[PDB]
RNA sequence: UCAUCUAGACAGCCGGACGGUGGCCAUGGAAGUCGGAAUCCGCUAAGGAGUGUGUAACAACUCACCGGCCGAAUGAACUAG
């Protein structure tokens, strides 16, 4: 049951790495449920917004090491809390949407990784 | 200065320790322990003096400072 | 169910050495020395690397492997109070009469004397364990500050002037005058 | 200027909330009671805006409330205070016809989830000729188009 | 005692509207041949309707260890009798072989929760092929990598009622 | 009246405990059984009864 | 005997704990929390048509759920020496 749910969990991200070329890590501290929820909504079209355990990612991670190889160097950036966003767009456009959205007294992009390439941005 | 401890080792059992066997038939002759069954009892063999390959009770061997 | 090895560790940082001869551990620090007589608790320690001591039993029953955590709780807040120090804040309560608090000498002993405890003419008199040294505040009204290195010194301190301004024959919950600590810490807090 | 939003069952404290406004608790009453035009008959959401001189009264989309008055409903004056249970036919196109007038307020996730918060809400409701509300969503893709 | 483990096999008497009855077979741990035979009529006497008068043995073999020093871990299940009620228990024990094993598991029960030899019923008893299928502390205590501890406070018993030196504790 | 914050420094050791059914004893507020023998650690614990 | 568990468990800190929807009756009111029934979806990593505090009703706070730190066993009920 626990394994059941866990399982498709590894099987759908396979699916979004493979799905799209561009993806965005980002931090997120202090957001709520609804600033999420409005977020997703804004980018419903063109990304993808993955929520998971760390140590559930990473072991999915070195499951899929032989396929997509470059995916490793996400590794490092994993740590900490972080989301995943898939997007076919291929950088700055998502980049703007996600930061502007919700900010009150905040999400942050802490770093993008496109095309086997990972940029601080 | 750096920091000083007493260490205060003694005798660990483990395999490949020598024993020598204090009471019994054997009596005085060198075995090696082979496996520890539990915290008071482990299996040895003293194949070079005769002694058989048998499980033991710790209080009836001696151990050396050979391993 | 005799647990064969239970071991736990204790850090020691740049400034302090600590010197174990059979149980009787002394550590000297910035802040000064302290001693401890550990003969009654059986354990072993073992230096690993100089800024590392494992504390370890071997073959311990459930109250054994208690020890073992409290020893190392012990030593470490040993290691802690001669690095940081450790300072307890207890501040003055009362309704009516104030709580007249000074520190006077019968032969040289450093008396702590409470008067006017809910305005009865007995003066409390607490003595002061060595060691301990006692500031009256200021900028905050009707504080003592107790510091020193031992946590044991300083909060039997602590206790025993909380202990000495205990109300008799009335209700507790309405009258609640006393001396209370409130702040537990050290000398040099967020170092 | 300052937005004031009510559930009230239509024909009709407010007052209270008037006082704060400096509005006759009368004038409101009666604007309110124009837009329950929607319904009346059955508790709505109304949304006041006061312009700081007098209050708009318009009726806010409810999915219970436009659920309620789907089902073809006798109107019932109250004074009985009956438990006045709900029961409704399929409906189908009205829900969806409902999903679409929500479209997608609030943010619904999809057109046809909508639909399917729509029946949800249809708690009350039956819903359905011969089934429970809802249980049929999941089987039926019938009607996604419909709601988008 | 000392424990042995024997095979019984015994079966009905045979009668003219049925010969040859289906030799039921059993594995007792008892000190002899004679205890041996009376636990084995002892639990067909729970199991079956038979008896020693309407039965027989046609054969008793004691069953020695296969590999008496290969150190194995032993799963044993028994029922065993309290002062208020019948339980089922499960006790897993590291040893060399399965009579003594039971003779340690016959002194834990008798140590632990105070039950005699007539009180206790051996259900099964069957060796662990696999680590990580043990399910007691105890045991998984013993079966990590580089095992070693020491032995503290050493007490040599003396043959003389007076020592002439403080003796010493190391080992 | 003492002050706000001090009547709640005071009652974190006056009143904010709790009573043994049993023996009577203070006793920590988060407790579950009582520290002393003559009851037999019993867990028959009900809080202070406070004023007002 | 049930459960959870290196795909990260139980304590301890820190963050979120959301919309349809003030779900349907009933009340001068009761919006998760005076009660009667039902108790379903969406977004989800996750959030009960609600565990309490809580207000006239709100608002607000906290929960059981999911997440970062921790890295390994733990929780409940029961039995008997
Ligand atoms: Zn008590």
């Amino acid at each position: 049951g626990i394994r059941e749910k866990k399982a498709e969990y590894f099987a759908k991200l396979r699916e979004y790495l493979e799905e799209y070329k561009s993806l965005f890590v980002v931090g997120v501290d202090n957001v709520s449920s609804q600033q999420m929820h409005e977020v997703r909504k804004e980018l419903r079209g063109r990304a993808v917004v993955l929520m998971g355990k760390n140590t559930m990612v990473r072991r999915a991670i070195r499951g899929f090491l032989s396929d997509l190889p470059d995916f490793e160097k996400l590794l490092p950036f994993v740590k900490g809390n972080v989301g995943f966003v898939f997007t076919n767009e291929p950088l700055t456009e998502i980049k703007n949407v996600i930061v502007s959205n919700r900010v009150a007294a905040g999400l942050t992009v802490v770093q993008v990784y496109d095309n086997g390439q990972v940029f601080p941005s | 200065t750096d920091s000083i401890v007493k260490a205060s080792n003694w005798r660990l059992v483990e395999v490949g320790r020598v024993v020598l066997i204090k009471k019994g038939q054997s009596a005085g002759k060198l075995a090696a322990i082979v496996e520890i069954i539990d915290q008071k009892k482990v299996l040895i063999d003293g194949p070079k003096a005769g002694v058989p390959r048998q499980a033991i009770n710790l209080g009836q061997v001696v151990l050396t400072p050979l391993t | 169910m005799k647990y064969i090895q239970t071991e736990q560790q204790i850090e020691v940082p740049e400034g302090v050495t600590v010197s174990i001869k059979s149980r009787i551990v002394k550590v000297v620090g910035p802040r000064g020395t302290l001693t401890k007589n550990l003969k009654h608790i059986d354990v072993t320690f073992t230096k690993v690397n100089n800024q590392l001591i494992k504390v370890a039993v071997h073959n311990g029953g459930r109250k054994h492997v208690a020890a073992l955590r409290t020893v190392k709780s012990l030593v470490d807040n040993m290691i802690t109070g001669v690095t940081k120090g450790y300072k307890y804040k207890m501040r003055y309560v009362y309704a009516h009469f104030p709580i007249n608090v000074n520190i006077v000498e019968k032969d040289g002993a450093k008396f702590i004397e409470v008067r006017n405890f809910l305005g009865d003419k007995k003066i409390r008199n607490v003595p002061v364990r060595d060691g301990v040294t006692i500031e009256f505040s200021t900028n905050v009204k009707d504080e003592i500050v107790l510091s020193g290195n031992s946590v044991e010194d300083v909060s039997q301190n602590a206790a025993d002037l909380q202990q000495i301004c205990r109300v008799r024959n009335k209700d507790i919950r309405k009258f609640l005058d006393g001396i209370y600590v409130s702040h537990k810490g050290f000398i040099t807090e967020d170092l | 200027v300052k937005y004031l939003y009510l559930r009230a069952v239509g024909g009709e404290l407010a007052p209270k909330i008037g006082p704060l406004g400096l509005s006759p608790k009368k004038v409101g009453e009666d604007i309110a009671k124009a837009t329950k035009e929607f319904k009346g008959i059955k508790v709505t959401v109304q949304l006041k805006i006061q312009n700081r001189q007098a209050a708009a009264s318009v009726v806010p989309s409810a999915s219970s409330l436009v659920i309620t008055a789907l089902k073809e409903p006798p109107r019932d004056r109250k004074k009985d205070k009956n438990v006045k249970h709900s029961g409704n036919i399929q409906l189908d196109e009205i829900i969806e016809i409902a999903r679409q007038m929500r479209d997608k307020s609030f943010g619904r996730t999809l057109a046809s989830v909508t639909k399917e918060i729509l029946g949800t809400a249809q708690s009350v409701g039956c819903r359905v000729d011969f089934k429970n509300p809802h249980d049929i969503i999941e089987g039926i893709n019938a009607g996604e188009i419909e709601i988008p | 005692a000392h424990f042995k483990e024997y095979q019984v096999i015994g079966r009905r008497l045979p009668t003219e509207s049925v010969p040859e009855p289906k030799l039921f077979r059993m594995r007792i741990f008892a000190s002899n041949e004679v205890i041996a035979k009376s636990r084995y009529w002892y639990f067909l006497q729970k199991l079956h309707k038979v008896k020693k008068a309407s039965g027989e043995i046609v054969s008793i073999n004691q069953i020695n260890e296969a590999h008496p020093t290969k150190v194995k871990n032993f799963g044993v299940w028994v029922r065993y009798d309290s002062r208020s009620g019948t339980h089922n228990m499960y006790k897993e024990i590291r040893d060399v072989s399965r009579v003594a094993a039971v003779e340690t598991l016959y002194q834990d029960m008798a140590a632990r929760h105070r039950a005699r030899f007539r009180s206790i019923h051996i259900l099964k008893v069957a060796e662990i092929e696999k680590t990580a299928d043990v399910k007691r502390q105890y045991v998984k205590q013993f079966l990590t990598k580089d095992l070693k501890f020491p032995l503290p406070h050493r007490v040599q018993k003396s043959t003389k009622t007076f020592s002439y030196k403080r003796p010493s504790t190391f080992y | 009246i003492i002050e706000p914050s001090l009547k709640a420094l005071a009652s974190k050791y006056n009143c904010d405990k709790s009573v043994c059914r049993k023996c009577y004893a203070r006793l920590p507020p988060r407790a579950t059984n009582c520290r002393k023998r003559k009851c037999g650690h019993t867990n028959q614990l009900r809080p202070k009864k406070k004023l007002k």
